[PDB]
């Protein structure tokens, strides 16, 4: 289950299909108001890629009901995330993440 | 106060004036390769500075897989062979032996019981001395404390005999000069364990129990095959060994 | 031969005995007072060494180290004194501390002979098991580290969690950092057989871990017209009021971004910009137990309070919103765009005193709206009330208050303001006489 | 100051702004407060609002008892005024299992201790309860609304009328159970955990219960905290709430416009500020403070100091996984910041220099003592002097033409897969790190050529060493291009090593010349090898006007140069 609350209002009118270029802004907050990710501060914008297990499938099921030019709160369970032994040195076992992906282009 | 800063300042005010000797000291240093070489120099040069991370700390568990396949890449290079003269510039006859004396140690534990070091010390750096024939002397000036950590173990057919032997071997291999500046005082330390050797045989397959190898042991020939290499040169014998 | 309780007392102990040898014993290895001039410094460090030999060889065979070892029986805090004697445990940590730090001193030595406690696991485990004074262990490791790092390969996955639940459990040491580093390269000396085997060891998924946070610096803003209506002399109810905002600037820096027009819990809360363990909070409606808003959700201390409105959106630029007051059956609510917001607020700090709260970070320009000369009223307030600008006094003409605090943006002169809660001293709560 | 009275101050930012000066000062010669300093002087007031983070140290006043320990501060007089009490907890907890950090088949709770204050007295009925973690009001009646009763409700708009317990879960305390234990017999604030947080925890000290629900939702569990009355019956020990503490306020505050026309309001100009971020995860107090808190000084450097020394000499994850913890905006505001205390800038300085210039700049020492030179035709376009007038010119500026190692760094991601090969674990923007270095280098040359009585931090040896130390490691890897270097050589050379400096100070500069010496060698050995070719051709092209060979394979370069 993914719960996606938006705070900007997207167009909805595109959709992410498979296998085009795609540029990403996102800050990575974990719970409990823990900040571990970000790329505003680094100012080099997330380039990622869609439909061949390259990244964490939480990503992908948060971009699936987004489009161009929206932000929006991301919430992920810990079975999509690392889950039972989490990555070691930043995030404990068992924790879930929080997410503000935000979309700008899609080519 | 504080000496390191007034030997700092000591070093460079001498400095100055040895310029010439620095000079001196570079020369021998330096390196002219083909223009043509260079994307094989580089990843060479990449390979051995990894290695040489590990010179200043020593080594582990994790690090020798790396380790094993940074020596294949040297191995595995067109210039390793085309340019013999770099890698006497450069040194990694001597990293290598840093890294297998820090793995040795002074007394015998085998912690790492993997010599693929002593394959790419014995062989190849001892076989491609066809121009300017140092890396024989370069191995020979440290057979003496090879012979004083002769341990046992030679892994590469994984019998317990003794692989570093092997590098004093292909050292005074061939070479005229070098086995007859070899001396007497390095010549009875093998007799020594030879002697020590010489214990009757009673178990099955050992070297002193709980049989594991079962395959074929070895006592003393690699003693008697070093003394072999040693009284005999290209085609005739030596007098005074 | 004296410390087991067997052979009923009428037996002694030679305590003030033993304790006056451990101070001489430690005067005997005191370090050589470093101040001292260089030739004499070094010829105390080679007498203290040769003595420290001198009881190497005879020490760690089955002598004086495992004799102290031995010793170290006092399994106890005042049990043992209650039954044997009357003292059985004060001088442990004179004894451990002085002679054990000086032990390991003794195995530095010249750096060749680290005999046995060295490497004696029994030895480290039981110095692992008690987790009293870290000063020997501090010192034998980083001895062995210095001189031929073989003491590291010892500690292992067990003693650093034994090690991390000391840190755990004894509040911000800061003597076991030292330690911690000391089980790494600790100024060049390194040996990979088990340093970055402690060092990937040291950090798993948050046992001994940080963060830190680099928040953007926020203030609150309030117009002069303080209302403070108090309950009881009832003489006014209902207050309207409503904000503008024009150019909105989403990540002026980072994500993080500030946009408050609720208000919130001002009792216990200044505007001060912050202090406590857990976050105050910068501006206003930031506290545990307040509100604000924001247009999504009215967070309480991080905490989930989402809000459904139709078309949810942040309050981008060009928005309108407005606000509805009432004291004695609170109706706190909001209305953007022409639609009510849902999620019926009631029951917050609710007594005292009251005024207008509007709280943002830069890149933000807003429009205020209350009334009269300046109430260019887009929209009007709701049945029963009325926009908030019947407060202003006579010849008095209104302003902002700038939520009163100390300096602001000045070159030349200085504001050093006086200790003074409000316009009144200590009166709150303000009533006609009857 | 006293109550509604405004005073003002002029430490001696200018001589005129001072007004009664001329009539004695200038005439005997006496130099204002703050006249040698260049930087704005900050002050420390003392905070209105009490604060929570006190215990009690010189204030004014098998199984025996379970947790069995005790304290020594009972009060005895002087006292009447409810206070608010906190102590220390390092002690262990029962022997109900340990839930490792201070679903129990076969037990009921866990976790049996107590902060014992006699009830048996009763001196005013007094409240007894948990609290959250802010109850920053020092009201001495109390009770009478529990400050708020805070109650969130939202429904279809009804439903979800969440409650919360606001300052404190504190229970009534009062007269309670009829059963009135004789002496101190009444409870003694027994303590009982409950496995789930979720529904309620157990704190009680009435025999019987009779209501402490305060449904809130987990907010925090911490060190013992509850209240009690004061009078002389020995009654409060282990088995403050002092408001003494001076509060820094700020240097530069956020400019607003707050103007007519509307009461219009903008603000443009951003500020931004760290906070403390001490292990176990549970503190945040500004980041300018720790200049007067000198135990948690030391536990911050020291900590600083472990991740240097843990983030050293290599290392694949770890360097990432502290680049989550320590962000590169953080970094560089610590760097940026002149009003930093000197161990958390070099702290910082050196934990910047171990993740980000450790592998490379390693790298590039160690393969400085080659000098390995390719045969291009560009390697022959460089010449002893670069023009004929005999002017040495600068010796770091001109081509080199060296097989130096490659750079190659790496994308922290977090979100990603398999990365662990590194220089750093993200890329910094090293064309606005390398500008930011040069001028604070200008400003720190500046600031000490003026000798001012407060440098940066702590004393000139922090201000200028990590940053020395920064600056030589960013040129050791030939970041620097040629108006750079240009620009940085006449901080030298007319001046930085003209002023008096420290021994810390002056060992650096040392580096940085051998360093420039050794860029003078690589000069000299690439002429060299440059030249060799020409010469090399030339005695080749000699050695065909007296050729000589009796070999078969004739026309063999052995003739022209090989020796077998």
């Amino acid at each position: 289950g993914v719960e996606i609350e938006t705070i900007s209002p997207g167009d909805g009118r595109t959709f992410p299909k498979k296998g085009q270029t795609c540029v990403v802004h996102y800050t990575g907050m974990l719970q409990n108001g823990k900040k571990f990710d970000s790329s505003r501060d680094r100012n080099k914008p997330f380039k990622f890629r869609i439909g061949k297990q390259e990244v964490i499938k939480g990503f992908e099921e948060g971009a699936a009901q987004m489009s161009l030019g929206q932000r929006a709160k991301l919430t992920c369970t810990p079975d999509v995330a690392y889950g039972a032994t989490g990555h070691p040195g930043v995030i404990p076992p068992n924790a879930t993440l929080i997410f503000d992906v935000e979309l700008l282009n899609l080519e | 106060e504080d000496p390191e800063l007034v030997r700092a300042m000591f070093v460079l005010l001498h400095r100055q004036y040895d310029g010439i000797g620095g000079l001196v000291r570079a020369l021998p240093k330096t390196y002219t390769i083909n223009g043509v070489s260079v994307e094989d120099t580089i990843n060479l040069l990449a390979s051995l500075g990894q290695i040489r991370s590990l010179l200043s700390v020593r080594m582990g568990k994790e690090e020798e897989k790396l380790m094993i396949r940074g020596l294949g890449d040297i191995m595995n290079n067109k210039v390793f062979y085309q340019h013999p003269n770099l890698m006497r510039a450069l040194g990694m006859h001597e990293t290598v032996m840093e890294v297998m004396v820090n793995v040795l140690g002074g007394g015998e534990s085998k912690e790492i019981t993997f010599p693929k070091m002593v394959a790419n010390c014995c062989r190849f750096l001892c076989y491609f001395c066809r121009i300017s024939r140092q890396n024989q002397k370069a191995m020979f000036d440290h057979l003496s404390y090879l012979l004083e950590n002769s341990s046992v173990g030679l892994a590469s057919p994984a019998m317990r005999g003794s692989t570093p032997l092997d590098v004093a071997a292909a050292s005074v291999m061939d070479n005229n000069e070098l086995a007859l500046a070899l001396r007497e005082p390095d010549l009875e330390k093998v007799v020594r364990y030879l002697a020590g050797c010489g214990l009757q045989s009673c178990q099955m397959l050992v070297s002193k129990g709980y049989p594991d190898i079962g395959w074929n042991p070895v006592e003393g020939e690699r003693y008697l095959d070093f003394l072999r290499f040693a009284v005999f040169c290209n085609g005739e014998s030596v007098e005074e060994n | 031969a004296l410390s087991k309780k067997v052979k009923l007392p009428t037996i002694d102990l030679p305590i003030e005995s033993v304790s006056l040898s451990l101070q001489d014993l430690i005067g005997y290895f005191h370090p050589p007072d470093e101040h001292l001039e260089h030739e004499d410094k070094q010829n105390r460090l080679r007498a203290l060494k040769n003595r420290q030999n001198l009881f190497q060889e005879e020490g760690m065979i089955n002598l004086v180290l495992e004799c102290i070892d031995r010793l170290h029986v006092y399994s106890s805090a005042a049990h043992f004194a209650d039954v044997a004697g009357r003292e059985a445990g004060e001088s442990w940590k004179s004894i451990l501390n002085s002679l054990y730090e000086l032990l390991a001193a003794l195995i530095r030595g010249n750096r060749k002979n680290c005999a046995q406690f060295s490497g004696s696991l029994d030895w480290l485990i039981s110095r692992l098991e008690r987790l009293e004074a870290s000063s020997g262990i501090l010192e034998v490791l980083h001895c062995v580290l210095v001189e031929s790092p073989e003491a590291l390969n010892i500690i292992k996955e067990g003693h650093i969690k034994s090690i991390i639940s000391l840190l755990d459990k004894h509040g911000r040491n800061h003597k076991v950092l030292d330690v911690l580093c000391s089980l790494c390269v600790c100024h060049g000396v390194a040996v990979r057989s088990n340093q970055h085997l402690i060092c990937d060891n040291l950090l798993p998924g948050r046992d001994l871990l940080l963060q830190t946070r680099l928040v953007n610096h926020v203030s609150s803003m309030r117009p002069n017209i303080f209302l403070g209506v108090s309950e009881g002399s009832a003489q006014y109810k209902k207050w309207y009021y409503e904000l503008m905002v024009d150019h909105t600037e989403p990540f002026v820096t980072a994500e993080a971004t500030h946009l408050r027009v609720g208000w919130a819990s001002t009792e216990g809360y200044s505007p001060y910009p912050g202090g406590g363990e857990e976050w105050g909070g910068n501006g206003v409606g930031d506290d545990l137990f307040s509100y604000g808003f924001d247009g999504l959700h009215l967070w309480s201390g991080c905490i989930a309070r989402t809000v459904s409105s139709p078309n949810q959106h942040l309050l981008r630029t060009d928005d309108v919103i407005s606000c509805c007051l009432d004291l004695s059956a609170p109706s706190i609510s909001f209305r953007i765009n022409g639609q009510p917001v849902q999620g019926m607020f009631e029951n917050f700090n609710i007594d005292g005193l009251f005024f207008p709260v509007v709280s943002f970070s830069a890149g933000i320009k807003v429009r205020f709206l209350l009334g009269g000369r300046h109430g260019e009223f887009k929209f009007l307030p709701p049945p029963g009330y009325a926009a908030c600008y019947e407060a202003v006094l006579p010849k008095e003409k209104l302003k902002v208050e700038h939520s009163r605090e100390y300096k602001q943006e000045r070159t030349y002169t200085r504001d050093l303001l006086g200790p003074t809660v409000s316009l009144t001293q200590a009166a709150f709560t303000p009533v006609p006489v009857d | 100051l006293g109550v509604a009275q405004v005073g003002r101050m002029n430490f001696g930012k200018d001589v005129s702004t001072l007004k009664y000066f001329t009539i004695c000062g200038l005439q005997e010669g006496y130099e204002p407060f703050a006249v040698n300093t260049n930087r704005d002087i900050t002050m420390w007031l003392s905070k209105r609002l009490p604060q929570f983070l006190q215990v009690p140290s010189n204030h004014e006043h098998s199984s025996p008892c379970l947790k069995v320990t005790q304290k020594s501060f009972g009060s005895q007089n002087n006292n009447t005024d409810i206070m608010f009490y906190r102590l220390s907890m390092p002690i262990e907890c029962a022997e109900v299992f340990s839930k490792s950090v201070a679903e129990y088949l076969m037990q009921t709770s866990t976790y049996y201790y107590s902060v014992r204050i006699f009830p048996g007295q009763e001196p005013a009925n007094v409240w007894v309860g948990w609290i959250t973690s802010d109850f920053h009001q020092y009201d001495t009646g109390f009770d009478l609304d529990r400050v708020r009763t805070v109650t969130v409700t939202l429904g279809d708009e009804v439903h979800e009328s969440i409650k919360r317990s606001n300052c404190y879960m504190v229970c009534a305390g009062e007269s309670m159970s009829p059963g009135q234990g004789r002496n101190n017999s009444n409870g003694l604030e027994i303590g009982c955990v409950v496995d789930a947080a979720s529904g309620l925890l157990t704190f009680i000290a009435n025999g019987k219960e009779l209501s402490t629900y305060y449904q809130v939702e987990p907010s925090t569990k911490l060190f013992p905290a509850v209240f009690a009355q004061a009078t002389s019956p020995n009654v409060f020990q282990f088995e403050v709430l002092w408001s003494r503490m001076p509060n820094q306020f700020l240097k530069v505050d956020v400019s607003r416009i707050s103007e007519r026309q509307g009461w219009l309001v903008q603000c443009l100009d951003p500020l931004q500020f760290m906070s403390l971020h001490i292990p176990e995860e549970n503190r945040s107090v500004d980041i300018l403070e720790l200049t007067e808190q000198e135990e948690l000084l030391q536990f911050h450097y020291h900590t600083l100091r472990l991740y240097s020394a843990v983030c050293a000499l290599g290392n694949h994850r770890v360097a990432h996984a502290l680049c989550s913890h320590v962000d590169e905006p953080q970094l560089l505001y610590a760097i940026e910041n002149k009003y930093m205390p000197g161990l958390l800038r070099a702290g910082y300085y050196d934990l910047l220099i171990d993740i980000h210039l450790s592998s490379y700049a390693t790298a590039r020492l160690m393969m400085n003592n080659e000098f390995i030179v390719p045969m291009t035709e560009e390697t022959k376009s460089i010449t002893l002097f670069p023009d004929e007038n005999k002017k040495h010119g600068l010796p770091g500026i001109g081509l080199s033409t060296s097989l130096r190692p490659r750079m190659r760094f790496s994308s922290p991601s977090f979100v990603s897969i398999s990365n662990d090969c590194y220089q750093y674990s993200p890329e910094f923007p090293l064309d606005i790190l390398k500008a930011k270095t040069i001028q604070m280098l200008t400003e720190a040359v500046k600031e000490g050529s003026l000798h001012a009585r407060d440098p940066v931090g702590g004393t000139t040896e922090f201000l200028f060493v990590p940053l020395i130390k920064l600056f030589y490691t960013l040129l050791i890897m030939g970041i620097f291009h040629n108006e750079d270097l240009k620009h940085i050589l006449q901080l030298i050379e007319p001046g930085l090593l003209q002023m008096k400096l420290p021994e810390p100070v002056k060992l650096q500069m040392c580096l940085l010349l051998q360093y420039l010496c050794d860029c003078q060698v690589r000069h000299r050995i690439e002429a060299i090898v440059a030249f060799s070719d020409d010469f090399v051709a030339k005695l080749q092209d000699n050695q065909r006007f007296r050729y000589n060979e009796v070999m078969q394979a004739l026309n063999m370069s052995a003739a022209l140069t090989a020796r077998k």
